[PDB]
């Protein structure tokens, strides 16, 4: 609320065929100490939406309670799968929250990504939802996908690839050089690994113990964390 | 010790005629020395015969445009007729002055066509002052393009003079001006949307500029 | 500090023809002028001209320093001095007070002689307040009204041009730039040098 | 640079048309005189948005008072209302500078109002960057019982000379005339360029030196 | 501004953009950041361009005098020493960060100079506002013992990546190839309304014919 | 100030220094070790003890169910099976809320320790501002813990005995006291287990 | 603070300035003589600012110009006097600043009757007319209005009387007493005025 | 800035103040009326400071005193008027300060002719004589010198004439025009003076 | 920045990180590891190398006398018996003088390492300002050495072997790199002995 203390590094989000891919290093640095090297920095609101994080951890946690409990209220007044809120809804909600906190001058020292799938014609997961506990992938049109961004100042937009932190110079350059449309999972993961390798080799606050999450027709898939090949 | 003001940067160009108004703007968002995305339209359509463009903080212009569209839709619902451009101009003046002491970082241009088929153009500051014009520009490139519009439209410091102007020449002049701004300013953009308004509705085209 | 005595200078090139122009204002306390003859252009050699924009005392002091150095150079060498040599020497003088500098953003406009008959090549360049030289090969602008002039010249520049069309182009660019600046204006002068002759003209500007 | 003085056939009000964001002019044509009432005008100076919004608010309140009481308001009451509301925003950042002039039941009256609640009654006023030049030329050549033509000529020349030594002031001159039955616009807008080359440089030979 | 340097097979390749800014505007669209020190040493940097120009001319002419006195091939480490002493003596206020490159008797070696007087030999580097965009793709694609053509293509990958990304950098891309014998300077490497006569008014005229 | 917490087999340990009683008993199965400002920490300790008594009363079911010197004290739990003792996740998260809503003033890093039936021995690290991370291996805070960060990383094992963790945490705080200047006095250690908690102090 | 006014035309020059010695909130005198500095030959220097600064600078410039004229046995040109004063003021500005305004005037055979404005930061340029101080605002537009070519000395004194009346009536420091210094027909006439 | 002078003796009271409406470096007028505030009954309030502060405070105090007199149907005592003004000024000082000096004067049956000094921080006390502004320095010692018991109104006006002559001659703002307000023999006489 | 120096039997070792070549060769028998500002340290390194060459020339007698990857280099001493190589006490004390006379600007902590005939292997620690202390056990500097202070204190022995000190210093810098955020890259290590010096780097 007054300044950053415990900081995360950066996240990368890209859309491809069958869904989107979002990645983040599991580390939160206490300045120049690196106290925590196993932190969950990618969160889930519901199926077909996730929340990114690069900044102060307390604000991300507060926004995580707000967003996940907004999803709880959505489920508690749900009757059909189409009544589930889209990533546009949550992205606008975070944008309004950041704008209001800016006007009050009590900001959140974070740079959020909201991304997922803004359509329901591809899977029947949301008709009978499963919060606690939990085929072939179905190709998803890029128009039905969505990736968004929220700045400290509330600035927002949408694009096929969005990154935060120091990845907005390194990884954004690699994506603008190399990002195609409808790349398979292997090519996307190779590109993400190359960008995170370049970040690890030239960013103190980053690391190699990477978390990777996917948002597809099957739903949100928290894969096993892996150390980068380097 | 946090300053809630950043110039995302941009430019919006406006020009009028006998029975039309041309408004053009970039489609680049950015930060100080880096670009977020290559497509972020700042022009928001308000009515069938009115649009608004802006430059400055992206969040402030989005909130202002959506709030103004809310007020316009409530006005149509309560009063059963669309508001005129002068009405929208005074409403935006009152909205801007409501936040006098924490002002919007938004330099606005309000274009449209009056009920008498006259292309109007209002230009704003951050606080709320406004005045009708036949040519205006705001944003980072405002100092660049504004002398050029003064040379073309007003055409003072000239003796031979030529007032024969039509829609195509005005559009081409706007394309030349925004291209010159893109060459001569770093925040300007890479693709621009030339909104054109006429008695027969609204048309919108797109043009590709330099990517630097 | 440059709002105090706001000023502007300009210079274009063409086909065996070069132009330089300036405003004639001298300010005091930003928003009140005191003279409408203070020329920022100073003749220095038969085919070299210099346009100094900034604080008036620094403009004058730099003019006398450069005139001292120039007239020393022609008297010792006993021959006319080149534009590049004057530009480099100007950059050295502006750098020699890197700390506590002369608050002036000058330009240089003239002709380059290539002996063999002789060919007059146009030459134009601009400087920061330290001597950050940058050859340009076309329109060069410097002062508080620099942005407006940059906007005007690209719309109005037509590459190589006749001296009459060059005078119309540079005059319209300067007049449109000065009208949009409150602290710069109050008349103008346009010097159009050619190898045969130089034409000096003053414009019926919005001097009020 | 605003201007206002009182004479035999009412009141003459004159203003410039420049508008500055600092060293750069936003617009060369504006309107600094608002019909607050059919019989009352008010000039505008300082912060543009502040003065514009507050004279329009005062016009609203005047319409309330006249429509309730069915009597035209005086200039003193409007000036008092303006100075009271502006004093509520003291120490906030307002820079309103206003000269209110009009005809009422008492007679021809004129008031000056500032952001600090500075209500001052008089017969000659001028606010802006070029206020001193206009004051100097009027007090050199202002008299009571002079004709309307002389009055508009004097106001136009004063606004010209204020623009001459003020970059902030410029554009066009708008000289209005207030009388018993409302007001008329003697000069809607007239360029200072031909004004200069009529007054100070009638012969278009050589730059004028000063 | 974007600058880069690279060490290759018995050669060094430098690269830079061709744009300079005077705030949010652009003054020169075809500037020259690359500067000549010696026949086998070149440089390019970012900061106050007056400081860069004067310091580079000083280093160039001092190296020329040192070569003439000693009659030996100039060395890059000597230029590093003169620059580091020059920037350390003036307290770091002369903000001019320079990418130094050359090919001396000890083979090719690139150097990176900083404002405060520190230095470090590196195989590759980039400086300026658009440094990170360029040098990311450099380390993505950099290898040891390239061919010269691969080095030039990678240099256009870096400087053309920074031109498209960074707002403070743009224009043409410069390349210079430095070698033990000879050099090459490819200045344009890649490269990615008339008024009538008497239109303006006047009130004075005076023709002075030139003798 | 040095603060250390270590999870070992069937239990959890905590430690501090005595320089300016940093461990505070919120509940029988729940102890918290305080770092940072004394006044801020003591105020939030009073408030969190108030909240713990509130939920401990509230979550009670209705009817009948389940038919140098190493001077030490032992306190067996009154509540067997953890029927109504609150959960350490809950108390840690309301503590996170309290520090976050008042982070402009409150500057205190707290590390929590207790045993729960649902998730067994736990260790939560409340940082400056409202940041909470569950540490499965060990937790550190205070100035003196900065120097023993690699020592703890080296000598920690996955499933440690009571004596192993005793000697490791004691040598850890001793090395922090030796290196760090603002830590000293008798060392206090608290071992929290499934069925009891034992408090023992070391004067060396 | 200290008002200085100057006017120049064909075959005359006039200078003027208030006669007041301000200290804190009072006047040491109403008949000051520290502002004008007569130079040998048809020349003068009128200074405005703090008393000590104008005393040191005016005496230094006057006595150096006298040294030049005695060593060289010739009358210094007015343009040389003005630019020498500017160079000295600029040099002292860069090291030991003299917060003092200037109004250089004189007569020369080669240039004729001429005047030079000059600010406290040595912002110097030839002018037909000018002023200094806060009173420059309230008298310069009068000088624009009533100045014309082929003027006479009496018309100029009428303009100065108008400016003094304006400074008494409207300017905050209602300055009453003034001292003039007229150059015309190879004479230097001084007058004292009380409006 | 704004000079206020006041004198009180047996069977008279005099107030005085300059008539000037200062804005920046000029005068809006030379015949100001915003400083004096006539109260119903033999009472007055003379204010000095910024124009808006004295306008708001003087109108507020005057119209509340009028409200008291109309509701109660009796003339407010002078001492009550002075201390009420002080309490209002102190209350507004603690929250929304009014940088304005005061000189309360009037006539009462029980206390007679009396005067009260009061500063901008509500530093109030009865006095036979006093002054405000920078001109208080240059007129208060005159008032000590030429005041004596059993004075008359003409002698007081002579003293005020001496003070006005001193303010014209020696004080930096050479104030010429003044307005007086004499209370004597159950009358309130106003005069305008130009030395 | 992490900097570590350890005295073992018949030799001495040094170590650093590679993030911003921190070890600098003043002389064959004399190496110095730099911490703090890069420019300040490099300037004083140039000056102290100048002074070392000066005294090394000056103290020469007249006539004849004495009739992951562990990629490594070895440099045998040219001067046997240490006839004219300067003393590390002398170079360290003039370095102390240089930092002290310019301590208002110079902010750099340097640790020195070399072998001398008079006093054998030595290790001098030049701190911020002009403070010099001879460390017989070990020396530390930089941000990353703060975390391994207790690890070095625990695992140091009086008379260590070359391999023991190799593994200890390598694990020390690895733990400092792991904990500290501003340290990384390949580890550089220099072993200085009676008759040779060997430079070897570790990429892990
Ligand atoms: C006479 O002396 C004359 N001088 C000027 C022209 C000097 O600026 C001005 O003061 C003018 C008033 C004005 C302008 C336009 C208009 F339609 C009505 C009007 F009354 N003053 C200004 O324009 C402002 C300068 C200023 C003065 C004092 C202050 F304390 C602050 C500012 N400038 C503006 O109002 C400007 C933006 C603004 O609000 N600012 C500056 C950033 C303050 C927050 N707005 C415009 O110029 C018009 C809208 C934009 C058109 C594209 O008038 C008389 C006295």
């Amino acid at each position: 609320t007054l300044g950053p203390v415990v900081t995360g590094t950066s996240v990368i989000a890209i859309k491809y065929k069958h869904g989107i891919m979002i990645a983040a290093d599991r580390k939160a640095s206490y300045g120049s100490y690196a106290k925590f090297q196993n932190v969950e920095r990618i969160f889930k609101i519901n199926n077909k939406t996730v929340m990114g994080f690069s900044g102060e951890l307390a604000d991300a946690q507060y926004l995580h309670e707000l967003l996940t409990r907004k999803n709880i209220n959505n489920l508690s007044e749900k009757k059909r799968k189409e009544d589930m809120y889209t990533p546009q809804h949550y992205h606008s909600y975070v944008s309004r929250v950041f704008y209001v906190r800016k006007n009050r001058i009590d900001p959140l020292f974070n740079n959020i990504i909201i991304a997922g799938i803004n359509s329901q014609k591809y899977d029947n997961n949301d008709d009978n939802v499963l919060l606690y506990t939990n085929e072939e992938y179905k190709e998803i049109h890029k128009d039905d996908l969505y990736i968004g961004f929220v700045d400290m100042h509330g600035t927002n937009f949408c694009d096929d690839y969005i990154t935060t932190g120091y990845a907005r110079y390194f990884a954004l350059t690699l994506l603008r050089d190399h990002y195609k449309d409808n790349m398979t999972e292997e090519e996307a993961r190779i590109l993400i690994n190359e960008c995170l390798r370049i970040l690890y080799f030239r960013d103190a606050t980053s690391s190699n113990f990477i978390q990777i999450v996917k948002v597809t027709s099957k739903g949100v898939e928290y894969e096993e964390p892996y150390i980068l090949p380097c | 010790r946090w300053y809630p003001y950043i110039d995302n940067g941009g430019t919006v160009i406006g020009l009028t005629g006998k029975d039309y108004v041309i408004l053009a703007a970039d489609t680049r968002l950015s930060l100080s020395y880096s670009i977020y995305t290559r497509f972020c339209p700042k022009i928001s359509k308000l009515t069938d015969k009115c649009i608004i463009g802006s430059s400055g903080m992206q969040s402030d212009i989005k909130t202002l445009h959506s709030l103004l569209q809310k007020k316009i839709q409530l006005f149509v619902l309560e009063h059963s007729h669309y508001p005129d451009i002068h009405v929208i101009a005074r409403l935006l003046c009152v909205i801007l002055y409501s936040r006098r002491f924490f002002p919007y970082y938004a330099f606005n241009i309000l274009a449209g066509v009056d009920e008498n088929n006259k292309g109007v153009l209002y230009n704003y500051d951050s606080v709320g002052s406004y005045c009708e014009a036949t040519h205006s520009c705001v944003g980072s490139g405002s100092q660049l393009i504004l002398p050029i519009l003064d040379n073309r439209v007003e055409q003072k410091n000239q003796l031979i003079k030529n007032t024969n102007f039509n829609l195509g020449d005005d559009i081409n002049f706007v394309k030349d001006a925004i291209t010159s701004a893109t060459e001569r300013d770093i925040y300007t953009g890479d693709k621009t949307l030339i909104y054109v308004i006429d008695k027969m509705g609204i048309n919108v085209n797109t043009l590709d500029l330099k990517q630097d | 500090i440059y709002n105090y005595n706001g000023g502007c200078v300009l210079g274009m090139s063409g086909s065996n023809c070069v132009a330089i122009a300036c405003d004639l204002r001298l300010g005091a306390n930003t928003f009140t002028t005191v003279s409408t003859k203070f020329s920022k252009i100073f003749k220095m050699n038969n085919n070299v001209y210099v346009g100094l924009s900034g604080l008036a005392t620094d403009i004058q002091t730099l003019y006398e320093i450069l005139r001292y150095r120039v007239n020393l150079y022609e008297v010792r060498q006993d021959a006319e001095m080149d534009v590049e040599c004057f530009a480099n020497m100007l950059s050295s003088i502006l750098y020699s007070n890197r700390f506590s500098p002369y608050f002036v953003n000058p330009i240089v406009v003239g002709f380059k002689l290539k002996h063999y008959k002789v060919n007059y090549e146009p030459y134009l360049t601009a400087y920061d307040l330290i001597g950050a030289k940058c050859e340009t090969r076309d329109f060069v602008v410097n002062g508080v009204t620099s942005e407006q002039l940059f906007g005007m010249c690209e719309s109005l520049y037509v590459k190589d041009q006749d001296e009459n069309g060059l005078f119309e182009t540079i005059s319209q660019c300067l007049l449109s730039a000065l009208d949009r600046d409150c602290i710069s204006g109050w008349g103008a002068e346009v010097l159009v040098l050619t190898p045969e002759k130089i034409i000096k003209k003053k414009l019926k500007a919005r001097m009020d | 640079t605003t201007l206002a003085f009182k004479f035999k056939d009412g009141i003459i009000v004159a203003v410039d048309s420049r508008a500055s964001m600092g060293s750069f002019i936003s617009s060369q044509n504006v309107e600094k005189i608002i019909e607050i009432n059919k019989n009352i005008l008010g000039t505008m100076a300082g912060g543009a948005a502040d003065c514009l919004y507050w004279e329009k608010y005062l016009g609203k309140i005047i319409k309330i008072y006249e429509l309730r009481n069915n009597e035209k308001i005086s200039v003193r009451a409007a000036s008092t209302i303006l100075s009271n509301i502006l004093y509520q925003y003291k120490g906030y950042g307002l820079c309103c500078g206003i000269i209110l002039s009009g005809y009422d039941h008492t007679g021809f009256n004129m008031f000056y109002v500032d952001d600090s609640g500075k209500k001052v009654e008089g017969n000659l006023f001028s606010c802006g960057s070029g206020s001193t030049y206009a004051y100097s030329i009027l007090d050199s050549a202002y008299d009571y019982n002079l004709n309307l033509d002389q009055a508009v000529e004097l106001a136009r020349n004063a606004i010209y000379h204020a623009t001459f030594r003020d970059g902030g002031s410029g554009g066009k001159v708008r000289v209005f005339h207030i009388h018993k039955n409302g007001y008329d616009k003697i000069i809607e807008g007239e360029d200072v360029f031909d004004l200069h080359y009529h007054y100070t440089n009638p012969e278009q030979k050589d730059q004028y030196v000063m | 501004t974007t600058i880069c340097g690279l060490v290759c097979q018995n050669a060094v390749i430098l690269g830079a953009d061709t744009r300079a800014t005077e705030g949010p505007i652009v003054a020169d669209k075809n500037c020259s950041k690359l500067h000549y020190i010696s026949k086998n040493i070149w440089c390019a940097g970012a900061g106050v361009a007056g400081d860069l120009e004067h310091t580079t001319l000083w280093l160039q002419h001092n190296v020329e005098l040192h070569r003439l006195n000693t009659n030996t091939q100039p060395r890059v480490s000597m230029c590093v020493s003169r620059l580091t002493q020059e920037l350390f003596k003036y307290q770091g206020y002369k903000v001019c960060a320079i990418v130094l490159g050359g090919v001396d008797v000890n083979g090719p070696q690139l150097y990176g100079i900083h404002p405060h007087g520190s230095s470090c030999l590196l195989p590759f580097t980039a400086l300026g506002s658009g440094s990170l965009n360029a040098m990311a793709v450099l380390e993505a694609k950099y290898r040891d013992n390239m061919t010269i053509e691969e080095g030039k293509n990678l240099v256009c990958e870096a400087i053309c990546a920074g031109i498209f990304n960074d707002l403070g950098s743009g224009g043409n891309v410069d390349i210079c190839v430095i070698t033990k014998d000879s050099y090459q300077h490819i200045r344009p490497y890649k490269e990615p309304t008339i008024y009538p006569k008497g239109t303006t008014p006047i009130l004075s005229e005076k023709i002075e014919y030139i003798k | 100030t040095t603060i250390i917490g270590i999870i070992y087999d069937n239990g959890v340990m905590l430690a501090c220094d005595s320089r300016t009683r940093k461990i505070n008993r919120i509940n029988e199965n729940l102890y918290v070790c305080r770092s940072g400002a004394s006044a801020h920490s003591q105020k939030i300790i009073e408030i969190i003890k108030h909240y713990c008594v509130s939920m401990k009363n509230e979550n009670r079911k209705k009817g009948r169910f389940h038919e140098n010197l190493v001077t030490k004290n032992k306190y067996f739990y009154e509540d067997k099976f953890n029927d109504y003792n609150p959960l350490v996740e809950n108390v840690a998260h309301i503590t996170k809320k309290i520090i976050y809503t008042n982070n402009n003033f409150l500057s205190c890093a707290l590390i929590f320790g207790g045993y729960d039936k649902i998730k067994k021995q736990q260790l939560y690290a409340v940082n400056l501002n409202g940041s909470i991370i569950e540490k499965h291996d060990f937790a550190v805070s205070g100035s003196g813990s900065i120097y023993i960060q690699s020592y703890l990383q080296d000598k920690y094992k996955k499933f440690m005995t009571k004596k192993e963790c005793f000697n490791l945490i004691l040598n850890c705080v001793k090395y922090a006291m030796h290196n760090d200047n603002s830590s000293g006095g008798l060392i206090r250690i608290v071992n929290i287990t499934k069925s009891f908690v034992e408090e023992f102090t070391v004067v060396n | 603070m200290d008002t200085l006014i100057g006017l120049r035309g064909n075959n005359f020059v006039v200078l003027a300035a208030d006669t007041y010695s301000i200290n804190s909130i009072i006047k040491l005198k109403n008949d000051d003589n520290t502002k004008f500095y007569d130079i040998h030959g048809n020349k003068c220097l009128l200074l405005g600012g703090s008393i000590g600064d104008r005393l040191q600078f005016g005496e230094f410039i006057r006595k150096n110009v006298h040294l030049y004229q005695y060593q060289n046995n010739t009358d210094m040109f007015v343009k040389s006097f003005a630019f020498f004063t500017r160079k000295n003021l600029a040099y002292y500005l860069r090291r030991n600043p003299f917060e003092v305004n200037c109004l250089i005037a004189g007569y020369d055979k080669k240039d004729g009757y001429q005047l030079y404005w000059c600010d406290y930061l040595s912002n110097m340029d030839s002018v037909n007319k000018g002023a200094h101080g806060y009173g420059a605002y309230l008298v310069s537009a009068i000088l624009d209005k009533y100045y014309h070519e082929n003027l006479t000395v009496d018309e100029a004194l009428d303009i100065f009387k108008l400016c003094f009346e304006e400074l008494k009536k409207r300017f905050l420091l209602t300055q009453i007493n003034y001292e003039l210094r007229i150059m015309y027909d190879n004479k230097v006439e001084t007058q004292y005025v009380t409006v």
